[PDB]
């Protein structure tokens, strides 16, 4: 709705406008207040275009205000089509994003590799992952190459604990010698491993 | 060239010579069983002289194979073959694949599985090549005088209540 | 280390039953992190939950360990970095805990040397026992028709006064006290006075010395307690279990009464976590509950750990999806038939309908 | 939007074996055949059957592969009408599937012409009442509840009680001689059945490769998904309807099983958005069925005679599926799983069946007495044994002593070994003219061979086989004597 | 030159072993059935499955491994491709999972192929020895057949199955490798413990050499036990597609059932019978349509089936175990009364039927089962109503029908013969184990000097192919194995049933009963 | 017969009380799936 409103106008900035104003503006609105919203009482969404003003009292009147930033990212993804623009992210770690000349290098590799987008021009996104520590990850429709690391104290054993030696119980060579001392090797085989669970 | 075919009327390959020159080109007798196998599934089912083929290397073959393997034994590999010929392929062992059994028999020294077989080829085939007959018997007799006509522990007097059931 | 999300801050979004959702502005903590309810709310003890269920990447479903009445939306809660860990080792001998590892003894501080998480990865294969052995419980019937093995698992399959309990005391009397290794008591939905009347027991034993050293752990979360205490008590027991098969290498004993309530209790919360019941209405993840709670009870390489459960089988019918498939995670298995102890037979073990895995000339006489 | 043909399409949903397909031009009709024309790295072609419309764009549909490997918004063509399988005599000797394509690997099959597989029953007007006892050569089924030619019948059993055997001896027995032509629709039974009727079926020569066959057979079995078993049947059904108008002959359809045509219906009904019924079978089981039924009928242009087997679940007959099916036949037969575990093979229960033409202005009258006198010994015979537990056998009197002895003839005697199960009992099948099962049931009923052995009637064919497994009896008992004799 | 995956979208909803999916905008999508990779970390992946592709876009998934690192938020890569496992020799005598990742102890096939055809399959004609007198007589079974195993908990379900892979060790270690018979055991929900004690007991016998092991333990997700019978089976497809035959035995559908239940009603499926899923036939249905006897043209594999369920209180009248019934060739039914009663293995014949027939019986086992069928239908309906012939003799067969162990086809053969030509009439009931003992592990004939046979010996193991070929009723074998069985009965009633008879002494009693009962245990 | 009967009633009501569980279980789904669109009123127009 919001596209085909501002196609009418030929103007999309004017929407990406409001979406920054609203998203400043919540930042300061108390918790949950989406669900007791009343937009034509909030003076901060007085300055807001009047496609947005009336799709935010839409959104206001279904209790789907909780959508604004799907739709916002719904609405965004149809203008970079539109002025035929490739968005990159560039997925970093927190404080990381001070160096991204590897990243978009990267992403223009990405980009020439693709055909459908070779009259799209090449745009930079930055975005924080708190999953990796070190290095960096470029998406770009779809393609992702990952060049980042994350993170890479208990008790191991038992010293007190020893393995029991596994005992053996000797066995003769059968023949009649054996037959005749059958009784007394098996009590030699016994007394060996009594001998060897104790010890000695 | 006369055009066999399947269960289902499909036709099946009849050229099997290749395959006998891969089997008589074999060190072990397991491989082939394989070369058996690829020709069951290239559709050329074996023939009369494939099995004959296969039991030669059998019977010229070291071992089963490179490694050894326990309970191997020639003669029964050799039986569940022609089992296989016979029954699941509908085709009747001749006196080329019974000598070769009775060879295996005499080589390996078992004395009483050559009496059966003998009788086999005097009962199928037309006698027995006097040769193995005579071979046979040696080996029965060098047992006898050497004591090895059975197992010592059967001879061993037994009771109702002196024997070990495990 | 430090949890990443620890101290984490969130707010209460809907609240039904046991069942809370909390909203988290950065991120919903990982699921079974522990949270702590900050705001006063005039509550006479304090709140905590559980995280089961990833709603949407801010929004986490959780179960309380406590009452959630005066609990209002908005309020605020924060993470605690890591699961529901519980005290461990030697310090814990002659206590008695709560499903949160808090002593309610109302004696001296554990002074434990460290906690250990509820939530645990169950042994692997290649840290199997292959140990077989009977384990003599002075009874007729058991040791002749069922046998137990040591270091392996029992369950008491029996109805609604049959004699499931007195078995137990019977078995605690005529082993625990001369046992050598330690004993973990679980006792889960059953009446808070069998669990005095055992303390009491084990002192007049001195199997507690209150002065000196003691050979078993108590952990109590009984029918009082709401359902999220109900589901994790065991866990917490076995936990202690485990060091002490894993960390001490010692053989353990663990009487657990009853194994029943705790599928009870994660049913109960399921149907307020929005979940289609399964048949009879017991929450579709009966089977997956049980196995990764009795696979972890098992004897390894490094200790051994013999378990006695206590099943309650709902209006006596042993078809129940709750017993019939804790059939399959049991060495042994003792029926009780009520008709038999109508009949002035105790015990009232129906021989026919058990069975052992011992029972095999290669390892009994 | 009349002509849809080549209309397109994109998924819009997909859950298990239902698709939804969103057409911004419109949906076509309902039951409309559709093509997955998206490369989707497929190894099977992928087609779907409108089932129901959601709006005027959105339309619900069952695949009739698996949807393996599908992709939302991928592109659909629909084919301009229903699915359509091959009809004619070029069909004989040939093995189908629910889309008609050919699976033998036979090469390509010459067709003149296609028929939807959906199409309307006959009405009122277009009932031929055809009353023909029809000789199946089985003692049982040719006197208790004969069939006749034309008509509807079933085989209710359980599992393992014989069902396909019967059809099997039906086959043997009525097809090789038939002067007709034979449609065959195996719907969610084992392949292997079907591989083994296709031997049987070239070595008797109906499907004869070289020569002219005289039989059809269609396969949809288990492996196949859901929505190829609720249309298999169709498919093959249009195929006899073909034979029956076009052609004007007498056809035989055999169908095996019919039950499962309303557990693949079941199985989808749940993804469709309708509250399930009874058993957990859906509510539409009674409609769908019935018009499935009322297509398998004979009209003023043709015949058919529809022989369909009919799965009773854990032998509960009051089950709907079974119940549902009991209406719209003609002659019922019901196994029964106590029977077969004494021995007697067929195991039939007599006094569960019942049959339309069992009066006497359609067959014999003395056929029609011989029938109701063993029906009445065979109920009282139970009612003794239930005395006989009590009691004792001596304690009866001496008529109800003699309908005992006379009753258990009867029972062993309904038994008889079928050509075809040679190898489970290990002797040769008969077969038994009409004629002679009832002049050997009259004489029995009378007492005729009172003093022959009772286990003379086991497992034979008509009275000649008795009288010559009496003489062997005898002979090998003589022997027995003889030998005690010299002891 | 990058290895650049096909991100679809990022990870919304965790419910327990199953999760759920919202596709980025503008992304090309996953397709239905095939793998995915969750990253939960930029180098650790979770495996997960595609079950449901929804209206909104959203996507239902299956995890299989690593559920505890999954977390709301991730990103998730699209393979694009189904699931594809190891297959090969190289993998026998090994424990794997579902996905084909190898347990530590202490060629890629696809997992969702069609089954052959109906002109790709053959008549079954080749046996399949399980080791045991009264299935391998009663119930045949062939190689390509699928044969339920249906019983109580506690009545030899497993043992049963376990002793048929280890019967074919002694049989492999002798024939070719072409014909020898390779094991695909599947464990599903089973307790960990178990599985390494049927890991142990394989090696003892030396069957690892010949079978491998695919376990999903109860902790495991319930998505590898709802995978297991299907990857297991497709290790079995390699064999089979390649002129060789394997048998593949599933512990248990019943199991699998049940985690199939719980993802589906997890993922928001419509419950059906007990909550049951409505496609819960067609689960087993397409399983057990995989394992077949391919036709000559396609090489003459085969896969056998050896499905086991659990019933409650012997009620066959369940949901999934009906449907099981309804799709095999046949059933061994284990009843819990016999077992109790001391017959073991407890197989009900009266309930238990191969659809098969003789046709999976070898030539030799076809006249004996044949008479022997006969025998024990008259003893059970004359019993069930005077010592005649078929109950001196039926009384006997069911005997011989106890065992412990799978039986070498030689002993057990002449045993059923021995028995079945009334050599055991003498014999009484008690003493037919300890007849058959002395008939087998030792020789009266020769121990006594009074053995004129040439070849025809119990100790000569070569002589059972010899029999598998020309049949005991053959005069080659015939007349010696008469002469050899006269002899022994005529030993065993002078020198030991006399002097049996002849105890009356508590002790010897006692030493009689344990000799008689080891033997049970023993043959 | 008094035991009986006493199993057989309590059977025919577990029957019942089963088969409706089943029924309502399938039908909470559909209505647990059941998906609202966007309310396409005039809500200015109130
Ligand atoms: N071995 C026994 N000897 C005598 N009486 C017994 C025995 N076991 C149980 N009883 C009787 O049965 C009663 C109930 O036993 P018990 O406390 O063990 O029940 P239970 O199985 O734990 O059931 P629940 O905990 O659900 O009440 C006892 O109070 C006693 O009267
Ligand atoms: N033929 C047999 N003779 C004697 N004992 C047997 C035999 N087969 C199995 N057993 C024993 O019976 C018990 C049960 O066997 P098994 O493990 O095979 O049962 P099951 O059907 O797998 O039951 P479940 O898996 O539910 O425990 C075991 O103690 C086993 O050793
Ligand atoms: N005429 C018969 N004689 C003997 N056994 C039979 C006969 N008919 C069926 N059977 C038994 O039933 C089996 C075949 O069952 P089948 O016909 O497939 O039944 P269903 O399709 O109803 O399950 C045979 O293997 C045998 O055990
Ligand atoms: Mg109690
Ligand atoms: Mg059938
Ligand atoms: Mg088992």
């Amino acid at each position: 709705f919001l596209y085909k409103a501002a196609e009418e106008k030929g103007n999309f900035d004017n929407i990406l406008s409001d979406f920054q104003k609203i998203a400043a503006a919540a930042s300061k609105l108390p918790i949950f207040w989406e669900r007791t919203a009343v937009v034509e009482k909030i003076p901060e969404f007085k300055q807001l275009s009047e496609p947005t003003f009336f799709t935010l009292v839409w959104m206001q009147n279904n209790g789907m205000l909780e959508l604004i930033q799907e739709v916002a990212e719904v609405y965004e993804t149809f203008v970079n089509a539109k002025q035929k623009k490739a968005v990159a992210k560039i997925f970093v770690a927190p404080g990381g994003e001070k160096n991204v000349e590897e990243a978009r290098r990267v992403a223009e590799e990405l980009h020439k590799g693709l055909k459908e987008l070779a009259d799209y021009t090449l745009v930079l996104k930055t975005v924080v992952d708190r999953t990796i520590v070190k290095g960096f990850a470029v998406e770009l429709a779809g393609q992702y190459v990952n060049k980042a690391e994350g993170q890479q104290r208990a008790d191991e054993v038992d010293y007190t604990n020893l393995p029991a030696p596994k005992p053996q119980k000797t066995v003769w060579d059968d023949n009649i010698e054996t037959e005749v001392l059958r009784k007394y090797l098996d009590g030699l085989s016994q007394y060996d491993m009594e001998e060897a669970k104790y010890g000695v | 060239a006369a055009k066999k075919y399947d269960l289902f009327g499909y036709e099946v390959d009849t050229n099997t010579a290749p395959w006998i020159e891969k089997i008589k080109k074999c060190k072990y007798y397991d491989e082939a069983g394989e070369v058996l196998v690829n020709m069951n599934v290239s559709n050329c089912p074996p023939d009369i002289a494939t099995y004959n083929a296969t039991l030669q290397c059998i019977y010229q073959s070291p071992s089963k194979q490179s490694t050894p393997v326990d309970n191997e034994s020639k003669f029964c590999a050799m039986m569940d073959l022609l089992e296989e010929m016979q029954h699941r392929n509908r085709l009747k062992p001749n006196e080329e694949s019974w000598t070769w059994v009775m060879k295996e028999c005499v080589k390996s020294g078992q004395f009483r599985l050559g009496y059966c077989i003998q009788q086999v080829m005097e009962t199928e085939c037309k006698g027995c090549p006097a040769d193995l007959v005579k071979a046979n018997e040696a080996n029965a007799q060098k047992a006898k005088t050497e004591g090895k006509e059975h197992p010592g522990h059967l001879s061993q007097q037994a009771g109702l209540f002196d024997v070990k059931v495990e | 280390p430090v949890a990443d999300h620890k101290g984490r801050v969130g707010h209460v979004s809907q609240v039904i039953g046991a069942v809370v959702d909390v909203h988290f502005a950065d991120g919903v903590p990982p699921v079974l992190t522990a949270l702590d309810v900050v705001d006063k709310l005039g509550r006479d003890e304090p709140l905590t939950l559980e995280i089961v269920q990833h709603l949407d990447a801010h929004t986490g479903r959780c179960i309380a360990m406590q009452t959630t009445d005066l609990l209002k939306l908005k309020a605020k809660v924060v993470s605690t970095g890591g699961n529901i860990s519980v005290p461990v080792g030697r310090e814990t001998l002659g206590r008695i805990f709560n499903v949160l590892g808090d002593a309610i003894d109302q004696r001296g501080p554990v002074g434990e040397k460290l906690r250990m998480p509820i939530h645990a990865v169950a042994p692997k294969l290649a840290d199997q026992a292959a140990e077989d052995a009977v384990l003599t419980t002075g009874i007729k019937v058991i040791d002749l028709i069922l046998p137990y093995c040591k270091g392996g698992k029992i369950g008491l399959f029996g109805g609604a006064g049959v004699g499931k309990t007195v078995i137990i005391m019977e078995l605690i009397n005529n082993v625990a006290k001369g046992h050598g290794g330690f004993s973990v008591f679980a006792g889960v939905g059953e009446r808070t006075r069998e669990g005095t009347d055992l303390y009491l027991e084990m002192m007049q034993s001195k199997v507690i010395d209150l002065k000196g050293e003691s050979k078993c752990v108590l952990v109590y979360g009984q029918m009082n307690e709401p359902p999220g205490a109900r589901a994790r008590v065991a866990q917490s027991a076995l936990t202690m279990a485990e060091y002490f098969r894993d960390v001490e290498g010692q053989d353990v004993l663990l009487f657990i009464d009853n194994i029943f309530r705790f599928t009870q209790a994660n049913s109960e919360v399921s149907a307020l976590l929005g979940r289609i019941p399964a048949a009879v209405g017991y929450q579709p993840t009966l089977a997956e509950d049980l196995g990764q709670l009795q696979e972890r009870i098992t004897s390894t390489t490094k200790g051994s750990i013999t378990s006695v459960q206590a099943v309650y089988v709902p209006a006596d019918d042993i078809t129940d999806p709750a017993p019939a498939t804790t059939f399959s995670h049991l060495d042994a298995t003792t029926v009780l038939d009520r008709a038999v102890a109508e009949s002035g037979i105790y015990p009232a073990v129906n021989p026919l309908e058990c069975a052992s895995r011992i029972m095999d000339p290669d390892v009994i006489s | 939007v009349a002509d849809h043909k080549g209309r397109v399409g994109h998924v819009s949903q997909v859950i298990g074996a239902v698709v939804d397909v969103h057409f911004a031009d419109g949906v076509p009709p309902v039951l409309t055949a559709l093509d997955v024309v998206d490369k989707l790295g497929r190894d099977e072609p992928l087609t779907l059957e409108i089932v129901q419309h959601l709006d005027a764009h959105t339309g619900r549909c069952i695949a009739m592969q698996t949807t393996d490997l599908l992709k939302l918004k991928a592109k659909v063509v629909s084919t301009g009408g229903n699915i359509s399988v091959p009809v004619g005599r070029e069909t004989l000797g040939r093995i189908f599937n629910v889309l008609g394509d050919a699976i033998d690997q036979r090469g390509p099959v010459g067709e003149k012409l296609r028929m939807p597989i959906h199409a309307v029953a006959p009405k009122l007007a277009d009932q031929a009442a055809e009353d023909a006892v029809l000789t199946t050569g089985i003692k049982v089924i040719d006197l208790i509840l004969p069939y006749c030619k034309g008509g509807k019948i079933g085989l209710f059993g359980g599992a393992g009680v014989g069902k396909t055997v019967i059809i099997m001896e039906l086959i043997n027995n009525v097809a090789k001689g038939h002067g007709g032509f034979s449609v065959f629709a195996g719907v969610g039974e084992r392949t292997r059945e079907g591989t083994d009727l296709y031997l049987e079926m070239m070595q008797s020569k109906v499907i004869d490769l070289k020569g002219e066959s005289k039989c059809v057979l269609v396969y949809g079995q288990m492996n196949e998904p859901p929505g190829a078993r609720a249309r298999v049947a169709q498919s093959a059904l249009t195929m006899a309807e073909y034979f029956r108008d076009v052609e004007g002959q007498d056809v035989l359809l055999f169908i095996d099983n019919i039950f499962r045509f309303t557990q693949a219906n079941s199985e989808v009904s749940a993804l469709l958005g309708r509250i399930p019924a009874a058993v957990g079978y859906q509510p539409t089981l009674a409609e769908d069925l019935g018009q499935l039924q009322e297509r398998i009928t004979s009209t003023t242009k043709g015949s058919i005679t529809s022989v369909q087997a009919v799965y009773v679940p854990a032998d509960d007959i009051t089950d709907p599926a079974p119940a549902t099916t009991f209406s719209h036949l003609d002659a019922t037969t019901v196994l029964d799983r106590a029977v077969a575990e004494s021995g007697i093979y067929p195991a039939v229960n007599p006094l569960e069946c019942a049959s339309r033409i069992m009066d006497p202005d359609v067959i014999s009258v003395d056929h029609y007495n011989v029938a109701q006198d063993v029906v009445q010994m065979l109920t009282k015979y139970r009612e003794l044994q239930d005395i006989i537990a009590v009691l004792g056998i001596d304690e009866l009197s001496e008529e109800d002593k003699l309908i005992v002895d006379r009753a258990r003839k009867l029972v062993k005697f309904l038994s008889q070994p079928f050509q075809v199960a040679e190898v489970f009992t290990g002797m040769t099948g008969h077969y038994v003219q009409l004629d002679d099962t009832i002049d050997s049931f009259s004489g029995l009923l009378m007492g005729t061979y009172d003093q022959v052995p009772e286990m003379a009637f086991y497992m034979v064919g008509g009275i000649n086989s008795v009288l010559e497994k009496a003489k062997k009896m005898a002979e090998e008992a003589a022997e027995l004597e003889k030998m005690r004799r010299a002891r | 030159f990058f290895k650049t995956t096909e991100m679809i979208g990022y990870v919304h909803s965790i419910d327990g072993t199953i999760a759920t999916l919202i596709p980025a905008p503008g992304n090309p999508g996953v397709a239905y059935n095939t793998i995915i990779q969750i990253q939960v970390s930029p180098t650790t992946f979770a495996a997960g499955l595609v079950f449901n592709l929804e209206k909104d876009g959203r996507i239902g998934i299956i995890l299989m491994d690593n559920i505890t690192e999954v977390q709301s938020g991730q990103k998730v890569m699209a393979t694009g491709q189904l699931l594809h496992i190891p297959v090969g020799a190289g993998v026998l005598g090994k424990v794997v999972n579902p996905l084909g990742h190898e347990v530590p102890v202490g060629t890629l096939g696809k997992v969702d192929t069609g089954a052959p055809n109906i002109v790709s399959r053959s008549p079954v004609n080749y046996n399949l020895l399980t080791g045991f007198k009264a299935v391998d007589t009663m119930i045949p079974i062939g190689r390509g057949q699928r044969e339920l195993i249906v019983g109580d908990r506690q009545t030899g379900k497993t043992s049963i199955a376990v002793s048929t892979i280890i019967n074919q060790v002694r049989i492999n270690q002798q024939i070719l490798s072409k014909n020898a018979v390779i094991s695909i055991y599947v464990s599903i929900g089973q307790r960990c413990s178990n599985v390494a004690r049927i890991h142990r007991l394989l090696q003892s016998y030396g069957a690892l050499r010949y079978t491998t092991v695919m376990a999903a333990t109860a902790a495991e997700p319930a998505g590898l036990q709802y995978l297991a019978p299907y990857a297991g089976v497709t290790m079995g497809e390699y064999f089979m597609n390649r002129g060789r035959h394997c048998l593949c035995v599933y512990d248990d559908l019943s199991k699998q059932a049940v985690a199939y239940r719980q993802i589906s009603l997890l993922l928001r499926r419509p419950p059906g019978r007990e909550a049951y899923p409505g496609d819960v036939f067609y689960l087993h249905s397409r399983l057990l349509e995989r394992a077949a006897m391919l036709s000559p043209g396609k090489g003459g594999g085969s896969v056998t089936a050896l499905p086991i369920v659990e019933t409650l209180s012997n009620d066959v009248t369940a949901y999934i175990v009906t449907n099981v019934i309804s799709i095999t060739d046949g059933q061994i039914y284990l009843d819990t009364k016999l077992f109790t009663g001391g017959q073991r293995p407890a197989v009900n014949i009266g309930l238990s039927v191969s659809r098969v027939g003789s046709s999976a019986q070898n030539a030799a086992m076809k006249g004996v089962a044949g008479k022997l069928k006969g025998i024990l239908a008259e003893y059970r309906k004359l019993a069930a109503d005077v010592q005649t012939i078929p109950m001196i003799r039926g009384a006997r067969f069911v005997a011989l029908f106890n065992q412990k162990q799978p039986s070498y086809f030689m002993n057990a053969i002449v045993s059923l013969y021995a028995c079945l030509n009334g050599y055991l009439d003498d014999v009484k009931v008690q003493y037919v184990k300890f007849y058959e003992y002395l008939l087998v592990h030792r020789d009266l004939g020769i121990m006594y000097g009074t053995a004129k046979n040439k070849f025809f010996y119990m100790y000569v193991q070569e002589l059972n192919y010899l029999i598998r070929f020309f049949t005991l009723n053959s005069p080659i074998l015939h007349g010696e194995l008469e002469e050899m069985l006269k002899q022994h009965t005529h030993l065993f009633l002078q020198h030991y049933q006399s002097k049996m008879n002849a105890i009356k002494s508590e002790k010897d009693v006692k030493a009689l009963k344990n000799l008689l009962y080891s033997c049970k245990r023993a043959v | 017969q008094q035991r009986t009967s006493s199993l057989y009633n309590k059977t025919r009501q577990f029957g019942i009380t089963a088969a409706l569980i089943e029924i309502l279980s399938a039908m909470s789904s559909l209505e647990g799936n059941a998906m609202k669109g966007v309310r396409r009123n005039k809500f200015w127009e109130g």
